[PDB]
């Protein structure tokens, strides 16, 4: 209905629960593997963050494995730093790794974090 | 909290 | 780290997403029942919202179950109205619906909603 | 949207 009233930290709320259920390893059913590094998630909101892991998790084969193997390409670092972020909003980019991250969300497909890390760099030439 | 959206 | 930058509106695009998945039938792994009617969900949106649904999917024996039934005494609609708040913070409070509602949030141990519900009611005394 | 939190 149109005469809904709404809960303004609701939301938040949510996404810090699911961050609690992920540091306890509760109902995590996922591992992404990234050269040899391992990391527990849950496929939902792995793929309500990431065009990759959305196209992934919907494809009839790959909905129903339990490991998912990373590009050796990627960063481990890298990938660790986007997955604290999708389960928080908060993202640690420093002089250091801001390369790597970039590099991960254009895998990952995470626009948000490409277009801030691009941004970044222009500002430091 | 609530608010009109 | 405490240098992290922060993006306002990525848990709201994140329960957007999740909402999605809902109505598209898409890794729904539980089915909650009440009075026969049934209502499809992820058992981790309902864990991140309600003090029952967190007890009950921690629970050794209950965590693997496919199925939950609800108390007999609750309202049907006052339960789709709580599930549609869970996945998007909106919620559809009226005059005719708000007895129905303010009671489930009990039991769910949804307490912001009792809050709410509560002040309304004493409003129009 | 970025902000400092
Ligand atoms: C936090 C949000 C915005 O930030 C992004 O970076 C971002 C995304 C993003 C998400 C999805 N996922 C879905 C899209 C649509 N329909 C459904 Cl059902 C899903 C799901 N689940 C797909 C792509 C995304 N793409 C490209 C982004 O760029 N996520
Ligand atoms: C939206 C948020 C606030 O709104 C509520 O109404 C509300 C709750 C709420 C949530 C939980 N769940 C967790 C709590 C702690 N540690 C973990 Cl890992 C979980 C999980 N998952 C438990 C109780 C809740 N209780 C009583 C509320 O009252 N949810
Ligand atoms: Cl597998
Ligand atoms: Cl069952």
């Amino acid at each position: 209905a149109d005469s809904c009233i709404q809960f303004t930290r609701h939301a938040s709320d949510v996404l810090l629960n699911l961050n609690r259920l992920r540091s306890r390893d509760i109902l995590t059913d996922v591992v992404i593997v990234v050269s040899r590094e391992q990391f527990r998630a849950h496929k939902t909101v792995l793929m309500a963050c990431s065009g990759l892991f959305y196209s992934i998790f919907t494809d009839q084969l790959k909905c129903n494995l339990s490991v998912i193997n990373l590009d050796p390409e990627i960063n481990p670092e890298g990938f660790c730093i986007l997955l604290d972020f999708m389960y928080t909003s908060r993202l640690n980019l420093r002089e250091g790794n801001i390369m790597a991250v970039m590099a991960t969300a254009m895998y990952l497909q995470m626009e948000h974090v490409v277009d801030t890390c691009r941004k970044f760099i222009k500002a430091s030439e | 909290a609530w608010v009109i959206p």
